[PDB]
C-alpha cells in the first residue's frame, strides 16, 4: 500500500527534502500535505486536484514547498523549524485515507574541534586531561588514538559527557596521536592531534 | 467554520487575519431608531482566508436581518453570471438541519431551502468554471440530491442600482422579502421549517476583475427586532 520515504531521513541545513510517495491510489479527488501528525485545515501546506492538474497553498505554505501530481512533496531550504512529521492525505470520493505520515530530521552542519592539553609532552606515572571543546552543543563525542577508535580500558575516565579525558597513570603503551571527533547524523568533522611522547 | 463537510475546492488559502465588518454610511419586525449597517461582503481574486469562516462574520440570526446589497454587475469580467455575494441562513449546516440558500444566475435569484452539505470553507464565484470535475464544490457538496422543502426561482431586475431584502422567522415559518428600491416591497417567498435558523452567512465572493477596476462587493446587513403586543 501507500508508504512514504524521506530522501533523505537526515537533512542538513540548507539542503532539500523529497517526501516521495509510494505508492498512490491512480484516480484519487484530491490529495494533500500537512505540516504535522493532523490533517487541519490550518496546517495545510498545499493540495493537488488530479482531474484539474491544478495545485493550490494553505495556510502552513513557507514559499519553499512543491507538491508533484505523483504524491511527493519538495522542500527547498529546510530550517531547523520545518523538521518533524508530515501527512499526506488522500481523498477519493468522498473518503480520505488520512494514513500517510512521514518524519525526517534536520541538523546543522557541526564545526571543526578544538583539542586542549595541560602538558603536551607529559612525564610517566602523572595524569592527563584532554578536552575537547566545539561550538557543537547537540553534537557526539568520539575520542581518537591513532586514527582508531580510543579504548576505554580501566584507568580512563570521561566526564562532562565525554567532554574530558583523565587518564592517571600514562604507561608507555599510552603514548601516540589523540583526537576527538563530533559526529551528528550528518557531518563529522575531527579534531587537531595530540601527540603525546611520554618521556 | 460552521459547516462540515470538506470540499475539494480550487482556491487557495492562507491565514491572515480580517477586518473587523466595517459600519454603515400583534407580532412585529422592524430595524431599530439610528441602527448602524455593517458590510459583511468579504472578496479575494485567488484565495480565501481561513478567518473569513468564523464570527464576527458567522453572524447570530435572532429575529432576522434587513439587508441592502450592491449590484455588481457592470463591474464583474465578461463571461460573468453571478452579480452579487450568496447568503447562507440555517442553524448547524449540516444533513441534520434546513439551510436557506439565496444565490443569484444570470436574471434570477435562486432560492432554495434543503439539508445541504455545507462546505467547510463554503463561497462563490462571479464565474465560477470546473473543466468537467462533479467532485469540485463550491459552497456544499451533496452525494445524494438532499431533502428540500423550497426550489423556486425568482426573477432579479438585472440593471438596478442595488438590491433590497428581508428575512425573518416566525412560528417556524422563514418570510422572504425582496425589492430593487426601497420604496417598494415585494413577497419573495415563505416556507415552514422544522428547525429554527440561528446564525447566517454571506459567502465570500471570489472574481478576477477585468482592467483597473474597483471591485467593491458590498452586502450591508442591519438586525431586526421583535415586538409582539
Ligand atoms: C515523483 O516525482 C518526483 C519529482 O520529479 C521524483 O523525484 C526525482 O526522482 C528522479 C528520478 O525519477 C530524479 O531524477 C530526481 O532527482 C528526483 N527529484 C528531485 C531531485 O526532486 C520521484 O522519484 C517521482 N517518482 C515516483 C514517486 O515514483
Ligand atoms: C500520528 O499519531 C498517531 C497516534 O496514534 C500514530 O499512530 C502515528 O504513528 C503518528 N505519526 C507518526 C508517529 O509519524
Ligand atoms: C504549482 O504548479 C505550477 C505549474 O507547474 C508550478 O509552477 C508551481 O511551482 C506549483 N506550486 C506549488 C505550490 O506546488
Ligand atoms: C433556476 O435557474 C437555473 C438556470 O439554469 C435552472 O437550471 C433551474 O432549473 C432553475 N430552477 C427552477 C426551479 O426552475
Amino acid at each position: 500500500e501507500v508508504t512514504i520515504e524521506a530522501v533523505p531521513p537526515q537533512v542538513a541545513e540548507d539542503n532539500n527534502v523529497l517526501l516521495l510517495v509510494h505508492n498512490l491510489p491512480l484516480a484519487l479527488g484530491a490529495f494533500a500535505w500537512y505540516k504535522g501528525n493532523t490533517t487541519a485545515i490550518d496546517k495545510e501546506i498545499a493540495r493537488f486536484v488530479p482531474n484539474s492538474n491544478m495545485n493550490f497553498t494553505g495556510q502552513a505554505y513557507s514559499g519553499r514547498e512543491i507538491i508533484y501530481s505523483n504524491g511527493s512533496l519538495l522542500f527547498q531550504m529546510i530550517t531547523m523549524k520545518d523538521m518533524g512529521v508530515y501527512t499526506l492525505d488522500m481523498t477519493d470520493e468522498n473518503y480520505r485515507r488520512t494514513q500517510a505520515t512521514v518524519r525526517f530530521h534536520v541538523h546543522q552542519p557541526v564545526t571543526q574541534p578544538f583539542l586542549q592539553v595541560t602538558n603536551t609532552t607529559v612525564k610517566e606515572l602523572d595524569s592527563v586531561t584532554l578536552t575537547c571543546l566545539s561550538n557543537d552543543i547537540g553534537a557526539n563525542i568520539q575520542w581518537l588514538f591513532n586514527s582508531q577508535s580510543l579504548q576505554l580500558t580501566e584507568r580512563m575516565t570521561l566526564s562532562q559527557n565525554n567532554s574530558i579525558l583523565r587518564i592517571d597513570p600514562i604507561k608507555r603503551e599510552d603514548a601516540g596521536e589523540y583526537q576527538c571527533e563530533i559526529s551528528n547524523p550528518v557531518s563529522v568533522r575531527r579534531s587537531n592531534s595530540i601527540k603525546l611522547d611520554i618521556i | 467554520y460552521i459547516g462540515d463537510f470538506r470540499c475539494i475546492q480550487l482556491v487557495n488559502s492562507n491565514g491572515a487575519n480580517v477586518s473587523a465588518p466595517s459600519i454603515s454610511t400583534l407580532t412585529g419586525y422592524y430595524p431599530v431608531d439610528g441602527s448602524k449597517f455593517r458590510n459583511l461582503a468579504l472578496t479575494g481574486t485567488n484565495s480565501v482566508s481561513l478567518s473569513w469562516f468564523q464570527p464576527p462574520y458567522l453572524s447570530q440570526f435572532n429575529d432576522g436581518i434587513f439587508a441592502k446589497v450592491q449590484n455588481l454587475k457592470t463591474s464583474t469580467p465578461s463571461g460573468a453570471t453571478a452579480y452579487f455575494p450568496t447568503i447562507v441562513i440555517g442553524s448547524l449546516f449540516g444533513y441534520t438541519s434546513y439551510t436557506v440558500v439565496i444565490e443569484p444566475y444570470n436574471g434570477v435569484i435562486m432560492a432554495s431551502v434543503c439539508q445541504y452539505t455545507i462546505c467547510q470553507l463554503p463561497y462563490t464565484d462571479c464565474k465560477p468554471n470546473t473543466n468537467g470535475n462533479k467532485l469540485i464544490g463550491f459552497w456544499h457538496t451533496d452525494v445524494k440530491p438532499p431533502i428540500c422543502v423550497l426550489k423556486r426561482n425568482f426573477t432579479l431586475n438585472v440593471n438596478a442600482d442595488a438590491f433590497y431584502f428581508h428575512f425573518y422567522q416566525h412560528g417556524g415559518t422563514f418570510y422572504a422579502y425582496y425589492a430593487d428600491k426601497p420604496s417598494a416591497t415585494t413577497f419573495l417567498f415563505s416556507v415552514y421549517i422544522g428547525d429554527i435558523l440561528t446564525q447566517y452567512y454571506v459567502l465570500p465572493f471570489i472574481c478576477n476583475p477585468t482592467a483597473g477596476s474597483t471591485f467593491a462587493p458590498r452586502y450591508w446587513v442591519t438586525p431586526l427586532v421583535k415586538r409582539q403586543y
